[PDB]
C-alpha cells in the first residue's frame, strides 16, 4: 500500500533532523549501516549460507557414484582432503568441483576402459 | 555448588552509543553541529543559517544527481558488509514489452505511469483489481479533467473492488 | 542553566542464558609513534580502573622494517636511499572478565581508537566441558 | 597393504557431524 | 584511458586468467598426479594446451599502478621505486621515513 | 645533490610553508606524516588499496578547490570512516563553500563505499614560516 | 617403525582429516592445489589494477559539467588551441598520406 | 563583502564542561580550542608557530574528547551494561578445576572499508589432560594419537583449527575433534594386541 509509505514519510519528515552531535551522527549511520558493528568482529555480514563444519570437512557423501576400489577413489580422496582444508571456498563451489570430475570421468569412458583398469 | 555464573545483558547496536550521548548535553557557546565550526563558515543570522543549510542540501542532491545519472562509475563495491545506501539508484523499468511487468515498475517509478496503462490497454491486456489499484494510487499521490478520464478507466473498464476504489 | 530533563532512556534487558566467561583478554595495540601509544595506555588503564578490571600493561619489543631503493632515476647503483618503518607495540592484559563486561570495555576502547594505530584482540574463552565427554562410555 | 575399516558415519551421527 | 598499452593488455590478461582460474585448476589436477594412468594425462596436456594463451597466470606481469613500470616495483604498495619515493618524501604515506641507524 | 621533496632557496623573497621548508630527511623528526592509516603497520595488509585512494583524494581535492587550497590535505582513516582536514583560503563565499563540502561528503562516500568527513579550516592567507 | 605405529599414524590422519592411505610427495601436489586458493583467484592478483577507465571518465565528466577542474587537461587544450591557430593541427583520418 | 568572526575563545566559560565541547573525535579546529598551543620547530629569532593555520597540530591525533573528566563521565554511564565477575574464581587453581578448557579466539580491527581478515578464522583449544577421565591405556593411546600437539612437560593438549572459513565453524569443529579424540582413545582394536 502506497498510503502506508506516505504516512511513514510524513512521520519521518518530523522524526528526522539535521544532526546536533557527533554521537547522534554515528547512531544514525550505525542504524543505516555505514558505521561498523561494534565490537568489531571479522565475520559480520558473512554467514556462508548458514553452513556448518560438517558441510566443509566431510565431503565423502559426494563420492558415492565412483568406483570404491579403483584408483578413482585414490584420486578423489586427495581431492576431498584438499577441498576440506580450503577456507576460501563455499560448500556449493566444492559441490561443483566434485561434479566437474564426475561428469568428466563419466564422459571420457573409452580412455578408462583402454587403460586396462575396470572403471565405471 | 560453589560455582556462580551470572547472566548476560543483551543491548542494541546503538544502545551504548546513546548511553554515551546522554552524558554530553548541548553546548552553550558552540555552533550547531551541522554547520562548519570555522568562523568564516559559522552562520551569523537566521537567514544566513537557512541559506547555508539550503546550499549544503543543494550540494548533496547535486551529487546524488550525478550518482544516479552515471551508475556505471559506482558499480564497484569495496566495503565487505555491502552497505546498500551507497549504491546508485536506477529509474528505468526492467521489462518494456510485457504489459503485466511494465506497470508494476512504472507505478513506483507520473506521466510514465499513465503511458504504461495506455500501452497495456492497446493490446487488450486484462488487468486485475491489484495491478490498477497501485496505478490509481500513483495518480492520487502526485495529481482536474484528466482525473475524470482516469476514474472512468477505474470503474468502466473493470469491476474493481471498492476497497481499492475509495482509497 | 538550561539543562534538559529526562535525558536517559537505555534499552537494557537480562536474559536467562548464562553469561560467557573469559580468563585472559590480550590487546596488542600497534602504532607508529610512542606518544599516541602512551596516551592510549593512560586512557585505557584509567577506563579499566573505573570499571574495576585490574589491568596489567607491558610493552613488547618494537619491530623495525627497513628496505633499500635506488637514489637516482636511470643509472646510479653505488648511491642508495634506505627507508624505515617503525612499529611499536603495547600490551593491555586483562583478566577476570565476563562476556558483557568485555563487550562494554571493548566498546569504549575501540570506539575511541585513534586513526594511526591498530588492535589485535585475543580472547581466552572459558568453558567447563562439552556434552558427549562428561562421563560417557562410548 | 592391509586397510583398516573406519566407521565415519557412526561417529558423525554420535557426535553431530553428519 | 589506462597509463600504457602494456597495462591495457595486462588488465585483459588478468581478467581472462580470473575467468579461467577454475578450469586450469581442475585440468592441472589431472596432470600433477601419479595415481591416474598416463593415457588420460596425455589428453589432459592437449586440452590444457587448447586454452587461449593469455589465460595462464604466468603471463601476468606485476607493473606499477601509477606509471605502469614493468620493473622496480614493490609488491606491498604496487608502486614503482620512483613514485614510492616521490610520495614518501612528500610524507603522504604513514610510517614511512628515511632510515638512519 | 638531493632534490626530492625540496623547494630551492631563492634570493630571499619566496614565501615557504612549514611543510615545504623541511627536507624529507626530517620526516618523523620535525614534521609528521600527511596521512595516517593502518596498512603501513607491520602485521597489517591492504596498503596499496589505501594508497591509491590517498593519491586520488589529493588530486580530487586539488581540482575541487582550485586556487584556495593553502597546504596539503590531512587524510585521517579511523574505523571505516575517512576524515579530510583541509586548510582553505577565504576566497570563495560561504554559500559556495557549503555547496562543495556537501557535494564531496556524498560523492566520495558513494565512490568509496565508506563514510567520509570533510573539515575545512579557513585561513586569511597562506601562513609563512621561513623567510618571505 | 612398527605395525602398531603405522596403524596409529593411519588412524591419526583419518581422525584429523588428513590423507589416510600412503601417497607420494608428487601426488600431494593435487592436495595442495585445493588446499589453498589459486594465484588467479586471489584478490591481490585479480584486483591489482584499479579501474583507470572509471577514474579518467569520471573526472572528465565532472570537468565537463563544471565541478572538477583539471589543470593538466586545460594546459593540453590551450597548447592544442595555440598549435591549431599557428597552423599545425591534427590531420583528418585518410588524407595524411595520399593527400 | 568579507566577514571575519572572533573565535569561540572570547566566549569560552572558565568553568564550562569540556565533554560538551569535544564529545567525539575532532580534527582539532583552532576556533573551538581556547588553549594557546605552539607546535613546530622554532626559528633562530622566531618562536614555534601558533595554533592558527598549523598543519602539524592537525596531523597529530587529538585526545581532547578523552580528557579524564570525560572518561569518568562516560565510564559511569557504562556501569549499567556490565555484569559482575564471580568472586568464586579469583584464583586460577579453582578455575582449572571448574573450567579446564581454554578457547583462544582472535579478533582484529583495521582502518578501511574492509572487515574480512584471514587471520580471524584460526581458533585454538587448550585442555589439560590431568582434568579428564582417561585411564592408563587410553592416555598412552591418546598421546601417540595426538603426537606433537601435546606438551609432555606441561601436560596440555593444543588443537589449532584453521580448516573452516568461519570462527564458529572452527570452534564446533574443534569441539568435535576433542570429542572424537576422547572416544577413539578408549576403543581397543584388533591391531592394538600386537
Ligand atoms: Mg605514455
Amino acid at each position: 500500500s502506497l498510503w502506508d509509505i506516505e504516512f511513514a514519510k510524513q512521520l519521518a519528515a518530523v522524526t528526522e533532523r539535521p544532526f546536533q552531535n557527533g554521537f547522534e551522527e554515528m547512531i544514525q549511520w550505525t542504524k543505516e549501516g555505514k558505521l561498523w558493528e561494534f565490537p568489531i568482529n571479522n565475520e559480520a555480514g558473512f554467514d556462508d549460507d548458514g553452513s556448518e563444519f560438517h558441510e566443509h570437512i566431510f565431503l565423502d557423501k559426494y563420492l558415492q557414484d565412483f568406483p570404491k576400489q579403483g584408483p578413482i577413489r585414490h584420486f578423489m580422496e586427495l581431492v576431498t582432503c584438499g577441498l576440506s582444508k580450503n577456507p576460501y571456498l563455499s560448500v556449493k563451489q566444492k559441490v561443483e568441483h566434485i561434479e566437474w570430475f564426475r561428469n568428466y570421468f563419466n564422459e571420457k569412458r573409452v580412455i578408462l576402459k583402454e587403460s586396462g583398469i575396470q572403471l565405471n | 555448588e560453589e560455582v556462580v555464573i551470572p547472566k548476560k545483558k543483551t543491548w542494541d547496536k546503538v544502545a551504548i552509543l546513546q548511553a554515551l550521548a546522554s552524558t554530553v548535553h548541548r553546548d552553550s557557546t558552540a555552533a550547531p553541529y551541522v554547520f562548519q565550526d570555522d568562523p568564516y563558515l559559522i552562520p551569523t543570522s537566521s537567514v544566513e543559517s537557512h541559506s547555508f543549510l539550503l546550499a549544503k542540501k543543494s550540494g548533496e542532491n547535486a551529487a546524488k544527481f550525478i550518482i544516479n545519472s552515471y551508475p556505471k562509475y559506482f558499480q564497484k563495491d569495496i566495503a565487505e558488509p555491502h552497505i546498500p545506501c551507497l549504491m546508485p539508484e536506477y529509474f528505468e523499468p526492467q521489462i518494456e514489452d510485457v504489459s503485466e511487468a511494465a506497470l508494476q515498475e512504472r507505478i513506483k517509478l507520473q506521466e510514465p505511469s499513465a503511458n504504461y496503462n495506455f500501452q497495456q490497454r492497446e493490446q487488450s491486456e486484462e488487468l486485475e483489481e491489484a495491478t490498477e489499484a497501485d496505478n490509481e494510487k500513483s495518480k492520487t499521490k502526485a495529481g482536474t479533467w484528466r482525473t475524470k478520464n482516469n476514474a472512468e478507466r477505474i470503474f468502466a473498464l473493470m469491476p474493481e473492488k471498492n476497497a481499492h476504489s475509495y482509497c | 542553566v538550561d539543562v534538559p530533563k529526562d535525558m536517559t532512556k537505555p534499552e537494557i534487558t537480562i536474559s536467562d542464558e548464562p553469561d560467557t566467561l573469559y580468563k585472559r583478554l590480550s590487546v596488542l595495540v600497534k602504532g607508529h609513534d610512542k606518544a599516541v601509544l602512551d596516551s592510549y595506555e593512560y586512557f585505557a588503564v584509567l577506563a579499566a580502573k573505573e570499571l574495576g578490571i585490574s589491568i596489567k600493561v607491558h610493552e613488547p619489543p618494537r619491530k623495525i622494517e627497513r628496505f633499500t631503493l635506488l637514489k637516482s632515476v636511470h643509472i646510479f647503483k653505488k648511491h642508495r636511499v634506505q627507508y624505515e618503518m617503525r612499529t611499536l607495540y603495547r600490551c593491555l592484559e586483562l583478566e577476570h572478565l565476563t562476556g558483557s563486561t568485555a563487550d562494554v570495555y571493548l566498546e569504549y576502547i575501540q570506539r575511541n581508537l585513534p586513526e594511526g594505530v591498530a588492535m589485535e584482540v585475543t580472547k581466552t574463552k572459558l568453558e567447563q566441558l562439552p556434552e558427549h565427554i562428561r562421563k560417557p562410555i562410548w | 597393504a592391509a586397510a583398516a575399516a573406519a566407521a565415519a558415519a557412526a561417529a558423525a551421527a554420535a557426535a553431530a557431524a553428519a | 584511458y589506462y597509463v600504457d598499452w602494456k597495462m591495457l593488455r595486462d588488465v585483459k590478461r588478468r581478467k581472462m586468467a580470473y575467468e579461467y582460474a577454475d578450469e586450469r585448476l581442475r585440468i592441472n589436477s589431472l596432470r600433477k598426479n601419479t595415481i591416474l594412468p598416463k593415457d588420460l594425462q596425455e589428453v589432459a596436456d592437449e586440452e590444457i594446451a587448447s586454452l587461449p594463451r593469455d589465460s595462464c597466470p604466468v603471463r601476468i606481469r606485476n607493473r606499477c599502478v601509477m606509471t605502469s613500470r614493468p620493473r622496480g616495483v614493490k609488491r606491498r604498495w604496487r608502486l614503482s621505486r620512483i613514485v614510492f619515493r616521490h610520495l614518501a618524501d612528500h610524507g603522504q604515506l604513514s610510517g614511512v621515513q628515511r632510515a638512519m641507524w | 645533490k638531493n632534490r626530492a621533496a625540496r623547494v630551492r632557496v631563492s634570493k630571499g623573497d619566496k614565501p615557504v610553508t612549514y611543510e615545504e621548508a623541511h627536507a624529507p630527511h626530517y620526516i618523523a623528526h620535525r614534521k609528521g606524516w600527511l596521512s595516517l592509516h593502518t596498512g603501513n603497520l607491520d602485521g597489517e595488509d591492504h596498503a596499496a588499496e589505501r594508497t591509491v585512494e590517498d593519491v586520488f583524494l589529493r588530486k580530487f581535492m586539488l581540482g575541487t578547490f582550485p586556487g584556495c587550497l593553502a597546504d596539503q590535505l590531512v587524510l585521517k582513516r579511523r574505523a571505516n570512516q575517512l576524515e579530510i582536514c583541509a586548510l582553505v583560503l577565504r576566497q570563495l563565499p560561504p554559500h559556495k563553500f557549503y555547496f562543495l563540502v556537501g557535494y564531496s561528503e556524498t560523492l566520495l562516500s558513494h565512490f568509496y563505499k565508506c563514510p567520509v568527513h570533510l573539515h575545512l579550516q579557513t585561513v586569511p592567507s597562506k601562513v609563512v614560516y621561513k623567510y618571505i | 617403525l612398527s605395525e602398531y605405529a603405522v596403524r596409529m599414524s593411519r588412524l591419526s590422519a583419518r581422525l584429523f582429516g588428513e590423507v589416510a592411505r600412503p601417497t607420494d610427495s608428487k601426488s600431494m601436489k593435487v592436495v595442495k592445489l585445493f588446499s589453498e586458493q589459486p594465484l588467479a583467484k586471489r584478490k591481490e592478483t585479480y584486483d591489482w589494477y584499479p579501474n583507470h577507465n572509471t577514474y579518467f571518465a569520471l573526472m572528465g565528466t565532472l570537468r565537463f559539467l563544471g565541478l572538477y577542474r583539471d589543470e593538466h587537461q586545460d594546459f593540453r587544450d590551450e597548447q592544442l588551441r595555440l598549435k591549431k591557430l599557428r597552423g599545425k593541427g591534427k590531420p583528418r583520418k585518410g588524407e595524411g598520406k595520399r593527400a | 563583502r568579507r566577514k571575519a568572526l572572533p573565535p569561540r575563545t572570547e566566549k569560552m566559560a572558565v568553568d564550562q564542561d569540556w565533554p560538551s565541547v569535544y564529545p567525539v573525535a575532532a580534527p582539532f579546529k583552532p576556533s573551538a580550542v581556547p588553549l594557546p598551543v605552539r607546535m613546530g620547530y622554532p626559528v633562530k629569532r622566531g618562536v614555534p608557530m601558533a595554533k592558527e593555520g598549523n598543519l602539524e597540530l592537525l596531523k597529530i591525533p587529538n585526545f581532547l574528547h578523552l580528557t579524564p573528566v570525560a572518561i569518568k563521565r562516560h565510564c559511569e554511564a557504562l556501569k549499567d551494561f556490565c555484569t559482575e565477575w564471580p568472586a568464586a574464581l579469583d584464583s586460577d587453581e579453582k578455575c582449572e578445576k571448574h573450567f579446564p578448557i581454554e578457547i583462544d579466539t582472535a579478533d582484529y580491527v583495521s582502518a578501511g572499508p574492509s572487515i574480512r581478515n584471514p587471520k580471524a578464522r584460526v581458533v585454538t583449544l587448550r585442555v589439560k589432560l590431568s582434568s579428564l577421565n582417561l585411564d592408563d591405556h587410553a592416555k598412552k593411546k591418546l598421546i601417540k594419537l595426538v603426537g606433537d600437539r601435546y606438551c609432555k612437560s606441561t601436560d596440555v593438549l593444543t588443537i589449532k583449527t584453521d580448516r573452516c572459513p568461519l570462527k564458529r565453524q572452527n570452534y564446533d569443529y574443534a569441539v568435535y575433534l576433542l570429542t572424537v579424540l576422547y572416544h577413539e582413545s578408549w576403543k581397543t582394536e584388533e591391531w592394538e594386541k600386537k
